[PDB]
RNA sequence: AAAGGUUUGGUCCUGGCCUUAUAAUUAAUUAGAGGUAAAAUUACACAUGCAAACCUCCAUAGACCGGUGUAAAAUCCCUUAAACAUUUACUUAAAAUUUAAGGAGAGGGUAUCAAGCACAUUAAAAUAGCUUAAGACACCUUGCCUAGCCACACCCCCACGGGACUCAGCAGUGAUAAAUAUUAAGCAAUAAACGAAAGUUUGACUAAGUUAUACCUCUUAGGGUUGGUAAAUUUCGUGCCAGCCACCGCGGUCAUACGAU
RNA sequence: ACUAUGCUUAGCCAUAAACCUAAAUAAUUAAUUAACAAAACUAUUUGCCAGAGAACUACUAGCCAUAGCUUAAAACUCAAAGGAC
């Protein structure tokens, strides 16, 4: 672009930073609604443990539960955090182990 | 130089043309109603002007033109 | 004989319109530095000026004097002088009529007409 | 000091005006000579053309 | 812009009318031309009413005097 | 590569090299120059190289330039009194034009220095306050004075916590 | 940026994503003591206590301090005039602090907001103008100019009036939130108010209490990681399962990538 | 085999790989090989571009256009897509 064209337009317009599943917040608190299994998109093979939750904002999201074995059930309370599960498409939230009803993984 | 990008657009346009053909009658009714709302919005915007100016009736000998109807 | 408050006590501009009675619309331009590019560009402003004699024509360079009291909402200047008349320029250096970069009357001659 | 500098300016403008008339005078003499010669060619060509 | 005197003679002799370039381009379409016609008409009606009111107001004052 | 010709003209150092600071009387400087010709070469160079420097040092002066309106280039200054100073710059180098206008309508070096000193009259080295305005925020910074309790803990007897305990003990 | 990883069977080009640095808030795990700074979900509803007096009556003060970020593209910088709900001087002038009318220049987003619709001038009252792609108008978002400034003060922009009738003063509570300081002491210092004055008053403030949020001095040791980018794995268990990854990716029997050691 | 149609006369429609896939203009040919194509490169002015797909799409406005054209997004998905050899 010419110097006249750079002057008439100025600095590049910056698209706004749209928020993610946590809505620009470190964590959210949600109530478990259902516990189910999700299948990782190929080339991976597993039965990943997930749960649906109703977040404090009022929306409902799918959250991956990390660790080997959880005791979560419906009506439990959990603290979710950000971070996508790479193989699980659409799962953009995770549960925090050791907060509210969710507990630390039982060591073997 | 392959034509792969042209083939993606080729399929999108083909499928879109068949979608319009299926729902041609529905799309016609959407348009006639979108134009009617477009006309009411035009009339209301003209009524706002003379009422704000303080007139209680539209200017003498004025009839809002119907500009979106099948006049041509 | 206090002077005007406005910063533009003296402004030069081009008469871009003359359709108001006894008033000439004048476009002045100033140089403003682009901070990113550090280059000067033209910022233009519009000034309404009182043309008492309606002696202004579109395209002529004029000098405006700030009025002591604003005549109206926008008329805060008067026509001090017509620096250059449109198509009727008179060379300041020699004093002879010119039509562009040329002399309509040679400076060697002394017509005194 | 302003008045002295504004007087010096007018002197410089007159000094340069004098040079301008001297330069333009020389041009008139030379251009006049060329004009006469060019008119002669037109007279020769114009007579031949007729 | 260069020789106004010749310009005036040329236009008068050749019979050519010269219109100056308009500062701003005006877009035109049925919706704009229809709204712009009402806006001009509404203004005229408002001004006509004011003129009538002034005449009646002045007439009443004159009678009192 | 910086765009344009002579990209050095678009640097703060170049703009600050201008030496013509007009007197307060000067309000407008119209520049009439021709884009084609031989006797106007210095004028064209003056608009190219010098007009930016003049505007940088005289932000409140209106510089308006007109092209190919007259046979010869000239400069006309408009003063606040109403006087008009016409300068003829034909056959003159751009440097010569700058020197001419500096002499007739330029502030002297003595005047400019005096204004600089007056501007800084209210800054005092002894004054304490924020870094933007002062050298030192607190007297704790000075050598020999009691240091800041955050950096160096104060003696116990100089602390309100300790003094309050004694007053209760008394 | 001194860069790095990642398209391919391969190379080069182009190009996005991510990594390495820095800081704040919250959460997991974990922690001794001392000094310092800062304290912060919520313009949501508020239990109780306090936050403005002084003084020979008149007056003055309660218009400040303190709080919040409501509203608004709201402003910055500059010019002019005028007072001042003032101070200190004179019978006439130096300040502090404001208000009103303005404008050299600068000043968030969307142009799929492109026209606005009276937004102009003259001064017989006529003329038909004014703004705008050099971004008007419309809408949306946001405190900024930071020794500080601006707006707000239960709500209805305002507050005659009306209403759903007051902690966005200190401490404290309910609810809500990922978000968690004392229902504390003193007017000794400074500041403000009052008084001619000795003085009185003040949840301003001072000195404390609380809290790894930060810094500082000490003492203890915990936390994470160990395929590549990127510093660092022994053995076993598991066997596309259970699990893991910021990116590339790992796991179907010798897994330096999972779990335990 | 035979229509619409290609033809004429009026009007509409305004789209092409409408592609020399080369904006225009004035210089230079050396103090210059990413690859391929069409040797390199400077200056001036305007237009345009900012990962891929979603998308010659949705909505908006204008239009003799009504299964139309021009104008033209986002959510969401992916870690590539793409060019040359
Ligand atoms: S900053 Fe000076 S005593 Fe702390
Ligand atoms: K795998
Ligand atoms: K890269
Ligand atoms: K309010
Ligand atoms: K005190
Ligand atoms: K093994
Ligand atoms: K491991
Ligand atoms: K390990
Ligand atoms: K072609
Ligand atoms: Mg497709
Ligand atoms: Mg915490
Ligand atoms: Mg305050
Ligand atoms: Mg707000
Ligand atoms: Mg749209
Ligand atoms: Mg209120
Ligand atoms: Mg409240
Ligand atoms: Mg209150
Ligand atoms: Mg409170
Ligand atoms: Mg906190
Ligand atoms: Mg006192
Ligand atoms: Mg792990
Ligand atoms: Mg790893
Ligand atoms: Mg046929
Ligand atoms: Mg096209
Ligand atoms: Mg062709
Ligand atoms: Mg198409
Ligand atoms: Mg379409
Ligand atoms: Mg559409």
């Amino acid at each position: 672009a010419t110097l006249n064209q750079m002057h008439r337009l100025g600095p590049r317009k910056e698209p706004p930073k749209r928020l993610g599943p946590t809505e620009g917040r470190p964590q959210l608190k949600g109530v478990v609604l259902r516990t189910f299994i999700r299948k990782p998109k190929k080339p991976n093979s597993a039965n990943r443990k997930c749960c649906r939750v109703r977040l404090s904002t009022g929306k409902e999201a799918v959250c991956f539960i990390p660790g080997e074995g959880h005791t979560l059930q419906e009506h439990h309370v959990v603290l979710v955090e950000g971070g996508r599960t790479q193989d699980l498409p659409g799962v953009k939230l995770k549960v925090v182990r050791g907060k509210y009803d969710c507990g630390h993984v039982q060591k073997k | 130089k392959n034509v792969l990008k042209i083939r993606r657009r080729k399929m999108n346009h083909h499928k879109y043309r068949k979608l319009v053909k299926r729902t041609r009658f529905l799309r016609r009714k959407v348009r006639e109603g979108r134009l009617k709302k477009k006309q009411i919005k035009f009339e209301k915007d003209l009524k706002r002007i003379w009422l704000k100016a303080g007139l209680k009736e539209a200017p003498e000998n004025w009839q809002t033109p119907k500009i979106y109807l099948k006049n041509k | 004989i206090v002077r005007s408050s406005v910063h533009a006590k003296w402004v030069v501009g081009k008469v871009i319109g003359t359709a108001m009675i006894k008033t000439a619309k004048v476009r002045a331009t100033r140089l403003v530095l682009d901070p990113y590019l550090l280059k000067y560009f033209n910022k233009r402003k519009t000034y309404f000026a009182h043309d008492a004699l309606q002696q202004c024509s579109v395209g002529d360079i004029v000098l405006l004097r700030a009025l002591p009291v604003p005549r109206s909402k926008h008329v805060k200047h008067e026509l001090a002088e017509i620096i250059f008349k449109v198509g009727r320029v008179i060379d300041p250096v020699t004093g002879k009529p010119c039509a562009g970069t040329a002399y309509l009357e040679s400076p060697l001659s002394e017509p005194r007409e | 000091e302003h008045r002295e500098l504004m007087a010096w300016n007018r002197d410089e403008n007159r000094r340069m005006q004098e040079l301008r008339i001297a330069r333009l005078q020389l041009e008139a003499q030379a251009q006049e000579v060329q004009k006469a010669e060019a008119q002669a060619q037109r007279a020769q060509e114009e007579q031949a053309w007729v | 812009q260069t020789n106004y005197d010749v310009f005036e003679k040329t236009c008068k002799e050749l019979g050519v009318e010269y219109t100056l370039p308009p500062l701003h381009f005006q877009k035109v379409h049925r919706r704009f031309l229809a709204k712009k016609a009402l806006c001009i008409r509404v203004y005229q009606e408002v001004q006509k009413l004011k003129k009538q009111k002034r005449a009646l107001k002045a007439a009443a004052a004159a009678a009192k005097k | 590569p910086m765009k344009g010709r002579f990209p050095i003209r678009r640097t703060l150092q170049y703009l600050g090299r201008g030496d013509v600071v007009f007197k307060e009387s000067v309000k407008i400087m119209t520049v009439n120059y021709n884009t084609y010709g031989e006797l106007g070469e210095g004028a064209r160079k003056f608009v190219f190289f010098n007009i930016p420097q003049i505007q940088y040092k005289n932000p409140w002066v209106q510089i308006m330039m007109f092209k190919n309106m007259t046979p010869s280039p000239f400069l006309r200054f408009y003063l606040d009194s109403g006087e008009q100073v016409l300068v003829d710059v034909e056959t003159k180098s751009n440097k010569e034009i700058m020197e001419h206008i500096k002499k007739i309508l330029g502030k002297k070096e003595e005047t400019l220095r005096e204004e600089e000193l007056e501007k800084q009259q209210r800054f005092h080295p002894g004054n304490f306050g924020p870094r933007k305005y002062c050298l030192r925020e607190c007297m704790c910074e000075v050598e020999g004075q009691v240091p800041c309790p955050g950096l160096v803990p104060l003696p116990k007897e100089m602390t309100g916590k300790y003094k309050a305990a004694l007053k209760a003990s008394t």
